[PDB]
């Protein structure tokens, strides 16, 4: 009973700023393709085997900050390191276009 | 493997990045800057713009002759002291032109100094010079370039402050007919780098409002991106022979927590008191940590 | 491969209230007296961890007037195994 | 049994890159900026089912489609290391 | 099995999309442009349209001589840049034309960059330029063409946020007398996707009357199509293991649905409480989820 | 042929409140407050789904002030078969 | 006992506009023919036999939307890529003509 | 039991200088100000475990980052001298 019961602290909601929470890490993912398979392909799987993605090759690439998909960029090599250059912010259309 | 003795003062910190933006920068002033010279000599002058160059500052200083007029400039609202590098033989060029002279002569300097009329031609070109650059950056980011002294030596300006701070120096060739010259225009790495992600990517046929919507949008899309929150109760400190002995049914002391830190990742983002609501343990937000 | 050397080395030890996940929307609108539930069932042991990495977990626990973890059981690999797996 | 969970279908993704940042670079990023990627070029791709790693591969192009070529299936050993 | 590595930066995205509008508007463009050339040079041009080539930017960008005159322009209210590309020999005859030359010489062109007098004839050039595309445009779409800058080199412009973007580029070609030029019109294909419906089709014989009485009735025609719509009530996430040893008679515990989000196929369309009348499955409906 | 391989994958479980088909006529009149059917009569066993994948089939339970689904069946693959059928 | 029961949800009904509703996903399909026959005929036919459509060749094409027929194209050849042409919205008196 | 602390994180530090100074020598400090180190050159660099001394090393640089040499591990006969 060291805890004390806490309740009715929905007192109101607004956002402040986007400072506030600046300083904090995002973990950014760059996604290089997606396809909808099923177990049936999936230990018919061995070294060596080529999977087919559904995106089509040199279409932009997906990228996503803690796994939510914000922009759409394409990949570049800079001094052999892989590199993504944003190139547009997705469209609430978009998103559920990638949902469908 | 490669394993050698660590030696202090050597150029080990190579930051190799390109600047477009500047690189366009450059052409903008030198084109200002040469119908600036054709307003004032009265001759055709040619720029060429040399080489970005990213070096350490005292290989500036070092490849810089002796004397030459530096120039220190302001370039607010960034935080620095730029400076404009005008060689000899370019003053030595615009005096000659000035002062009844079609440059027949070949350019002789051997460590003569600049006398007041020559301190004051220099002035004169370089209010051009500023102006050009001015109008230059005017077009990425609107600066206002300040001409605070003026000075012979290497040893006055110091505007880095350690000699191994890297600096950003732009050297360019002006020819006028037979003769030739060339100043350097260096600015230090501090100055620009609150601006390197505009100064990296090439511009872009945009505008402002296109540039502040498209943030927005993104800001917009970032607020739906699931966290990670974690809340410490208590820290205690136990030395590892406590904790190799630690076995169940041990009591670890802890102290009173007035609040809660709340963190993502480490970075602590809350301060609330812990509770129990719902079954659930709850926290009651006490205070944003904002910085 | 020696034992008194690193028999003395301090470690911190911290104790969670919960786990939860919530977005920057929730976070930014959360006001003072705002109420933010965890994912533990109030009663369940908390996890106590060392330099981020599992180690423990156990309880706090009034006795007098003055608090303590009673610590419940020492996780093995295995569970280790399954915390990462599920 | 085994039938029931042999036909289901799963959503497979690869992703090529992995980076950590802050919001003030986050926010920095405006449109044609470059981002690096903490992956080395060549390194094997993550191969996640329903967002959890299962295998590692490289990147190959086939029918103008992209692809992906299962180097190898990573052992639980290797996911201690992943953190 | 055609099985490559795959290499970045490789033009491997090809888009080819036949565009008649745009096939006809340069036609009504070279027109109007025509006999703005014969009203300015007092001579008279034949201008042919070349092909429409859909290529990445820094394919036009290379193909592009150096110097050649850029001229960036707005054609609101599409979001972008455009380019109109002015050929030195095109600029060159047409100097030569206005400053008392029968065009007797060989045009000569060495990398010479343009003075501000031909960059005033440019300009001159350039608004009938302008109007006669506007007016070529206006028929399909009326579009407002604005003049924002000019460039010499090809690294000024960067219109495209990356140089593998597309562009649509129509070359022209002047010719006088026996002298020839040419000039190019370019489109960033952001521009131009919006439009791509209306650019793809050949224009009919219609009037906005009856294109906005044609999707209204369509719209209407729509209305009486059936769809399929699902309530989701809970989504609990389980592991692989768990649905194995899954079997009848377990019980998987879940969370309240405040509200319950109903979708076709996919795309989530109404939040509604969910309920029971007349025996059914009933949802009380609370928001139509718009954009 | 693995098993260890995939033997920790994890899946996310749907559950349907109902069918229903219903044109764009009457979508674009819902308000606030309009009821609309399902093709299920209250009291048939909802159907589970993965990945959009008949899986299971159980209904809503109450056994204190919790929630939970009680499975009645698994559904072999020739009642699937009479599914699409039918 | 669990769920509620909701009753007297006939507030009102009014459409509201057709962009709530835009990215949904549509079923579309272009219809080559239509022929009224019976099992009669139906189990006679085997493989490479030839069922005679009523719609005569060279007709415009019917275009439906999750089997709802709204429009009549014309059917063209483009790059190896079968493609409709969207030629008329149907008139409800034709639709008619179609139910008998 | 030794497995259990076989494998746990701990955070590693080694210090290059050790100065005493009051609050006028620090406040006096300015940007570029250069401060004296108690430490010669080439002396054993001490390595601390959560701020814990247990060994002497020289410092080296291998591959482009920092790194030191473990000369020696110090027995808490110096530990007394050490204060």
């Amino acid at each position: 009973a060291v805890f004390q019961q806490l309740g009715g602290g929905d007192v109101s909601g607004a956002m402040q700023d986007i400072d506030l929470i600046m300083d904090i890490p995002v973990k950014l993912t760059v996604e290089l393709g997606r396809t909808r398979m099923t177990i049936k392909e999936l230990l018919r799987l061995t070294q060596g085997s080529v999977v087919a993605l559904d995106g089509l090759a040199g279409e932009p690439l997906d990228i996503l900050i803690n796994g939510y998909l914000i922009a759409q960029g394409e990949v570049v090599v800079v001094a052999d390191k892989y590199g993504v250059r944003i190139t547009d912010i997705i469209t609430p259309s978009e998103r559920m276009r990638r949902l469908s | 493997s490669d394993i050698r003795p660590y030696d202090p003062n050597t150029q080990r910190r190579v930051v190799r990045e390109r600047l477009q933006a500047l690189e366009i920068i450059n052409e903008r002033f030198a084109r200002q800057f040469r119908m600036g010279l054709f307003n004032l000599l009265r001759r055709s002058p040619d720029i060429t713009v040399g080489a970005i160059r990213i070096q350490p500052y005292h290989e500036f200083a070092r490849n810089l002759p002796v004397p030459t007029n530096l120039n220190l400039i302001h370039l607010k609202p960034l935080r620095g002291t730029g400076l404009v590098v005008f060689s000899p033989s370019l003053v030595f060029i615009a005096v000659d032109n000035l002062f009844g002279g079609d440059g027949r002569f070949p350019t002789k300097v051997e460590g003569r100094e600049f006398t007041h009329t020559e301190q004051r031609v220099i002035n004169r070109m370089l209010k051009l010079a500023l102006e050009g650059y001015s109008d230059a950056w005017k077009a990425i980011n609107p600066l206002e370039v300040e001409y605070v002294r003026s000075e012979m030596q290497v040893k006055f300006t110091n505007i880095t402050t350690s000699p191994n701070d890297i600096v950003v120096n732009t050297p360019f060739h002006v020819e006028i007919g037979n003769l030739t010259g060339e100043f350097n225009i260096c600015l230090p790495f501090s100055m620009i780098e609150p601006l390197r992600e505009l100064l990296v990517n090439p511009p872009l046929e945009n505008s402002r409002h296109e540039d502040q919507n498209w943030r927005d949008n993104l800001v917009r899309q970032v607020q739906h991106s699931e966290l990670e929150l974690v809340a410490n109760f208590a820290d205690i400190p136990l030395r590892l022979s406590q904790i190799l002995k630690l076995k169940p049914g041990d009591v670890l002391p802890i102290e009173k927590p007035d609040r809660i830190i709340a963190h993502v990742d480490g970075v602590p983002v809350l301060t609330s008191q812990y509770g129990t609501v719902n079954g659930q343990y709850a926290l009651r937000v006490e205070h944003l940590i904002n910085p």
